[PDB]
């Protein structure tokens, strides 16, 4: 019953008895965020800084790295579940308003939230950083990681992941 | 630049970049072909100064 011991001794067993159902559960671990695509890389012919009605050329013709770009692995839970399975998400989000919402996006697809926890003091997708000026370039560090970031050993649902 | 290149163009923009460029190489194209004023040779001789052209916004 203890998430943060060793996965070697007595396991978290509970009363599950009766087989799961079908089709199999996915975890899908890690940041819960809308859109923010990760890969990002350097690329050529930028189209017109502010009149971005032109950003649509850039998606027709796009960056060999962004022809197909991943996103948060909420992205694969969602998308997961539209096409029929069943996935569960494990993470944490803040008490406000936007953690709600996350959770709320999740729950409104038939996306299992209850791996995911509730920090209530802290705010969701919001990352505290200082700004210092090192070699004459302006840099920054990660002061207070996002409650996104902030998934303790002891807060896994072991349900959800035998399963 | 790019108008019609991505987006919908404007319905009007035919009619809106005509008069633009009516207004910018138009005025200046015809006035250029507007000769000098003088009957054989007198006290007389009238000509425009086209570089000189100026327009004014209506009043109303």
């Amino acid at each position: 019953t203890n998430p943060d011991s060793d996965p070697a001794l007595v396991d978290y067993d509970d009363g599950i008895d009766f087989p799961y159902d079908d089709p199999p559960l996915v975890c899908c671990f890690g940041a819960v965020q809308k859109e923010f695509v990760p890969v990002v890389r350097v690329h050529d012919n930028p189209m017109h800084p502010d009149i971005y009605s032109q950003w649509k050329m850039l998606q027709w013709d796009p960056p060999e790295f962004g022809r197909a770009p991943g996103g948060p692995p909420s992205n694969v839970a969602i998308s997961h579940v539209r096409l029929g399975g069943r996935a569960a998400f494990m993470g944490k989000v803040g008490g406000d308003d936007y953690g709600e919402e996350l959770v709320l996006m999740m729950n409104k697809e038939r996306v299992q939230t209850r791996g995911v926890k509730f920090d209530e003091g802290a705010s969701t997708a919001c990352t505290r950083v200082k700004i210092k000026f090192e070699d004459g370039k302006m840099k920054a560090e990660t002061v207070k990681e996002p409650p996104e970031d902030s998934l303790l050993a002891s807060e896994l649902n072991l349900a959800v992941l035998k399963e | 630049g790019k108008e019609g290149t991505s987006t919908i163009p404007g319905f009007n923009q035919i009619q809106f970049e005509g008069f633009y460029r009516f207004i910018d190489q138009g005025l200046i194209e015809e006035l250029s072909k507007f000769p000098k004023i003088e009957d054989i040779d007198h006290e007389i001789e009238f000509q425009l100064f086209v570089e000189t052209y100026q327009l004014v916004e209506p009043l109303i």
